[PDB]
């Protein structure tokens, strides 16, 4: 419960206090109603049945109060569960765009996918489904044992000894199945990730004869999942056995104490008859708690996933804002060192780019020329250095002003499942239809509209898979051009576009009306057509820079790059 | 439901056995309460100690036996229905490996995960608890009420107040929650797809809009509002049912209907013992199905949704059953009805012949390569590999003839050896290293820390050119008679592209190749250049003949050279 309370909003902690008070009150009312039988039956079966009206009236008052407190506890539990759901999901949605790229390891991505996917009703109504019945069942036998003190001190104190064994059995049941449940969850998560991968790359698996379950990764994952699940089912038998034994031992203790009291004459026969009913009520929570152990363990796992996602490390950021909202900001690198793990990617990269120019970055694959644009865009951040936009370090910029000052054409153009216009519109959703049409026209997306039956309403699939590679690249370029960001980056310009579309898009990128600082990465000389400045990066260091014609005349490594 | 009953047909015997066993177990669990009723009657009658001790010990032993029997039955049923779930998941994973690949693109990965994993898990209550709980709810309330009628009809009829109220609450609950349960799996698939795109397309979310300006958060708010609307009256009805059928409510109703009868000269107090001891016992069993009809509805819908996938067209190998040859014949193909992407395309590869396929972007060359792969069946015409039609070749015998390099470099979560050796996992490490060296990637891999064992999952990926070189290494190691290169070396720089192209030419001197490329300067040496425009071949010939003709290829060449 410690991991859950920290997740509740500070708004709702008054509701949490109300919930806890009403839970205790409801348990006490239920225990009073259980033990109010003993005076009631003692008076009813005795020679004067008229003395049962008082206890019947008190029982009616107690059960009405129990109904009222239970409806109110249900309302508060539902509200708390959904408030925790909404706040946790919103915090995960707001935090993940700020989480460092290094955090999205395969296991961390699996945890994040599972945590967001745990937004269903299984977690929303967690309080009502788990915490209310669990606490009620846990505190009812103790509450009855305390209440039995009024009827008889030794009987009540003997009944409470049945709660110590209850807690012992609960702890043992949890700790015996802790390992098997963890392995079951691990295998289930691995199977989920393998199903997603299997359905996501069906082409490569099919062509490689690695799809059928006798030979595939999803098949091995399913076999391991089945083994872990059967082991878990086998390993939950000790929990049920221990709870049954605890209930039986509590019955033996209660029965022995009641028989001793009746034999000694301190307890009437009708009181013992009522104590049979009270014993039946006392024993029922032993079974109810045994039902909720798997639910409790799954809830613990889900909340650990959610807290792991909320604990992820966000990127460093400041509160500055760029001076030139519209004008072209100069992009500068000054001793920018970046590294993936122990691998050095950039070592002392230093280049100053004039505002408003068109800069070209070229070089062998694996050089680091997409990492330069990643650093300029702020997706990454230097390990030791300072990327400046118009003299202002990007690390100190507010995130909103950071993302409002760069537009990027990614190397692998991911597109969200939705209409084509919804993918282009994300570049600037408040943009007028004229701006969207101009952006589509520049990026040569008008060819798609005349070709596809639905025009710009055509639905793209998972990723950009329901369009050709060049078509989704052109949609990505349209998206990037639609944004009014003064800086424009291009990780790979026209990789999947034919010669005509490539030439048209290359003209359009340099011919966009507003002023911008344009950095473009390319592997073909036609796509750096009339670039003001050129940079050649070979192993994370700018080997040479200058004009295209100057580099060709110099005969350096840029000149022999295209000789082949 | 026809589909629901047809899916769970193997579990007919276990389901009926569980029903009968639970009919017996509820009576065994009700047995010790009758013994305690007799014990209470004898205590009021003052019987000797031996009878009381024998009845008490018999009641204790019988309730223990009933608990053990219920635990054993639930254990066995959970085992049977975990084995059934594993078998059904195996059947689904065998089905999906044969569906047309257009099935996956229009459904997504999140929908496939919901199918294989979440839907088959949704069957748990329908098969492990539905019939035991229904049989218990129809046996124990009925037997208890019949017995309490013989004990006393006045105090038995008042127990129809909570029972009838519970029935009305259960009926209105399920009627109101019927539609929302039907809408639930669609929302689960939508939310899963949005979460998957949110995590996969993280750079796009980061730059273009950020956290606040995202579709994922909008649909998250919509889903949470839907869950609130579904679960507020649902839990409201569940708690009212719990209050109606809890033991304390039955006990209070019994006492309110009995004390007026006992205090007045209308009933003996000894006849309240059956009602106090048994009359409160069947409340918890009624609630078992009250909380179960929702589970039965979800289970039946999940069964229907699973069986619908198991009834799909399956790319069946037909019963109609030169080396290195692929031979299209008037092929026409449509990804959707009335949307032709290929139009009467005829084309024949030959051994030791490098066919070059070029044309405008979106023309249909990658889908043509897919048709050669038989990811989809040609709507018309026929593709014949070694004379045999692809529709007659089995998958093992088909994909051992044709090796592929896809436009989208799709790496799987595993070591670099596990990706280069995807087609032939039994291949030794030296064969893998030879393939990698031929693909100009072995130099990169040795610089990584673990070497070839380094994992290639999300967040440990490579650059675009490097992963394309890995896929080229995979296709080279597969070593099929026919090779297809859908836009290979798009992201490769000229030096590495030249090196891997030379390696491919060395590795396919006598084998068949279908090179697809928009960089026409690499295509100039092709044996025949097939210009695919608008999904139909417009001209065929060598480089020089196509330039002399002055058509589409001349236009593309002029646009490229500038
Ligand atoms: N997620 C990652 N984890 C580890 N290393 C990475 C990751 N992404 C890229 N790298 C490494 O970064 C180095 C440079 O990557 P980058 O994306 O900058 O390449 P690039 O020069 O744009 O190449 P390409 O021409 O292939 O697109 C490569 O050696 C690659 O191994
Ligand atoms: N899953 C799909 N559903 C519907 N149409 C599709 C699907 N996948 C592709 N298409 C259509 O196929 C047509 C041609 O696609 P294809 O993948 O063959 O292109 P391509 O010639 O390889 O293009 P490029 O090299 O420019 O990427 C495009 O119009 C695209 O709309």
């Amino acid at each position: 419960i410690r991991t859950l309370l920290r997740l509740v909003p500070a708004e709702k902690r008054g509701a949490v206090a109300g919930y806890a008070v009403l839970t205790l009150l409801s348990v006490l009312l239920r225990a009073v109603g259980a033990v109010l039988l003993i005076p009631l039956l003692a008076a009813l079966f005795s020679d004067t049945p008229s003395d049962a009206w008082l206890w019947l009236g008190w029982l009616t008052a107690v059960t009405l109060a129990g109904w009222v407190t239970d409806t109110n506890t249900a309302r508060l539990g539902f509200d708390l569960g959904f408030a925790v759901l909404s706040r946790t999901q919103h915090d995960m949605a707001d935090r993940l765009p700020n989480v460092a790229m290094s955090w999205f390891t395969p296991d961390n991505t699996a945890t994040a996918r599972q945590a967001i996917a745990a937004t269903g009703p299984e977690l929303a109504g967690l309080v009502v489904n788990l915490l209310t019945p669990l606490i009620g069942a846990a505190l009812l036998p103790a509450a009855i044992g305390v209440a039995l003190l009024f009827v008889s001190v030794p009987l009540g104190l003997a009944a409470l000894a049945g709660v110590a064994v209850l807690f012992g059995a609960l702890a043992l049941s949890g700790r015996l199945s802790r390992a098997a449940d963890k392995v079951a969850g691990e295998t289930n998560s691995a199977f989920t990730e393998r199903i997603i991968e299997f359905a996501r790359t069906q082409q490569a698996l099919r062509a490689a004869r690695r799809v059928e379950p006798a030979r595939s990764q999803v098949g091995s994952a399913l076999a391991a999942q089945h083994g872990a699940g059967l082991r878990l089912l086998t390993m939950q038998i000790p929990g049920q056995v221990l709870f049954s034994l605890a209930g039986q031992v509590a019955l033996i203790g209660f029965r022995g104490m009641a028989v001793w009291l009746t034999v000694r004459g301190q307890l009437g026969v009708p009181e013992a008859i009522a104590l049979i009913v009270v014993l039946v009520r006392y024993l029922e929570p032993f079974a109810a708690i045994a039902d909720l152990a798997p639910a409790l363990e799954t809830t613990r796992a889900t909340l650990n996933r959610i807290q792991a996602v909320l604990d992820a490390p966000t990127l460093p950021a400041g509160r500055r804002r760029l001076d030139r909202t519209g004008a072209a900001p100069s992009i500068e690198f000054d001793d920018v060192r970046f590294s993936y793990g122990d691998e050095v990617v950039l070592d002392g990269v230093s280049f100053t780019l004039r505002p408003g120019n068109t800069t070209a970055i070229v070089g062998p694959s694996g050089s680091g020329k997409t990492t330069i644009l990643s650093l300029i865009a702020g997706l990454q951040q230097p390990a030791s250095g300072r990327v400046l936009l118009d003299g202002v370090d990007v690390t100190t910029l507010d995130p909103e002003a950071r993302r409002a000052a760069v537009s990027v054409v990614f190397q692998h153009p991911y597109l969200f499942d939705g209409t084509l216009r919804d993918n282009v519109l994300v570049g600037d959703p408040e943009a007028d239809p004229d701006d969207v049409t101009a952006a589509m026209r520049l990026a040569r997306v008008d060819e798609l509209l005349d070709r596809l039956p639905d025009g710009d309403a055509t639905v793209v699939g998972e990723g950009g898979t329901a369009l050709s590679g060049g078509e989704r690249q052109r949609v990505s370029i349209a998206r990037a051009l639609l944004k009014p960001a003064p800086v424009l980056l291009v990780d790979q310009a026209t990789s999947a576009l034919d010669n005509a579309n490539e030439a048209a898009v290359v003209d359009a990128l340099t011919a966009d009306p507003r002023p911008r600082t344009r950095v473009i990465v390319a592997h073909r000389l036609a796509s750096i057509r009339h670039a003001d400045r050129v940079l050649f990066v070979e192993a994370g260091r700018v080997v040479e820079d200058g004009a295209i014609d100057e580099l060709l005349a110099a005969g350096g490594r840029f000149a022999q790059f295209w000789a082949q | 439901a026809e589909a629901g009953s047809r899916l769970l047909a193997p579990l007919k015997k276990p389901l009926i056995v569980s029903g009968v066993l639970q009919a017996l177990i509820t009576l065994i669990e009700l047995a010790p309460f009758v013994l305690l009723v007799e014990l209470a009657r004898l205590l009021l009658g003052g019987a000797e100690a031996e009878r009381l001790w024998t009845l008490g010990l018999t009641a204790v032993s019988l309730i223990g036996l009933g608990a053990v029997l219920a635990a054993a039955m639930t254990l066995w049923l959970h085992r049977v229905d975990a084995r059934f779930a594993h078998e059904l998941r195996g059947r689904l994973l065998t089905k999906l490996s044969r569906l047309p690949l257009g099935w996956f693109t229009r459904r997504g990965s999140a929908s496939t995960k919901q199918l294989v994993q979440d839907d088959t898990l949704a069957l748990h209550y329908l098969i492990t608890h539905a019939i035991p709980d229904a049989v218990a709810a129809v046996v124990a309330p009925v037997a208890v009420l019949v017995y309490l009628f013989v004990a006393d009809w006045r105090v038995a009829l008042v127990l129809f107040i909570p029972v009838l109220v519970y029935l009305v609450l259960m009926s209105v609950m399920t009627i109101q929650s019927g539609s929302k349960i039907a809408q639930a799996p669609r929302w689960a698939e939508r939310m899963g797809g949005e979460a998957g795109a949110f995590l996969e397309g993280q750079p796009v979310i980061r730059i273009f809009g950020g956290a606040a300006a995202s579709r994922f958060r909008r649909r998250l708010d919509d889903y949470i509002d839907f869950l609130v609307s579904w679960q507020r009256p649902f839990v409201g009805k569940k708690t009212l049912m719990d209050l109606v059928t809890r033991p304390a409510t039955f006990l209070w109703i019994i006492l309110v209907a009995g004390v007026p009868l006992v205090v007045t000269g209308r009933m003996d107090p000894v006849n309240l013992l059956p009602f106090l001891l048994l009359g409160t016992t069947f409340g918890a069993r009624l609630l078992g199905i009250g909380y179960g009809l929702s589970g039965i509805q979800t289970g039946m819908l999940a069964a229907r949704r699973i069986q619908t996938v198991l009834d799909e067209p399956e790319l069946v190998v037909r019963d109609r059953t030169r080396p290195g040859t692929v031979e299209l014949d008037r092929v026409s193909f449509e990804y959707r009805p009335g949307v032709p992407v290929i139009r009467d395309v005829t084309l024949t590869l030959r051994p030791g012949t490098v066919t070059a396929l070029v044309g405008p972007s979106g023309s249909g060359k990658s889908t043509l390569a897919a048709l050669v792969a038989r990811f989809h069946d040609v709507t018309q015409g026929a593709i014949r590999v070694d004379g045999r039609d692809i529709r007659t070749l089995t998958a093992d015998e088909l994909y051992r003839r044709v090796g592929f390099v896809l436009q989208d470099a799709q790496l799987v979560h595993g070591s670099v050896a596990e990706n280069i050796a995807l087609a032939e996992p039994d291949a030794g490490l030296e064969r893998i290293r030879t393939a990698a060296r031929d693909a100009q990637i072995h130099d990169r891999i040795t610089r990584m820390p673990d070497g070839y064992d380094s994992v290639l999952g999300a967040g440990s990926a490579l650059s675009g050119g490097e992963r394309q070189r890995v896929t080229i290494a995979r296709a080279i190691l597969a070593d099929t008679p026919v090779l297809v290169l859908d836009q290979a070396t798009a992201f490769a720089d000229p030096e590495s592209e030249y090196l891997v192209q030379q390696a491919i030419n060395r590795l396919t001197r006598d084998r068949t190749v279908l090179v697809i490329a928009h960089r026409l300067h690499t295509i100039t040496h092709a044996d025949q250049i097939v210009v695919l425009d608008d999904g139909r071949i417009v001209e065929v010939g060598t480089h020089d003949e196509l330039l002399a003709a002055g058509g589409r290829y001349r236009g593309l060449w002029d646009s490229g050279r500038y």
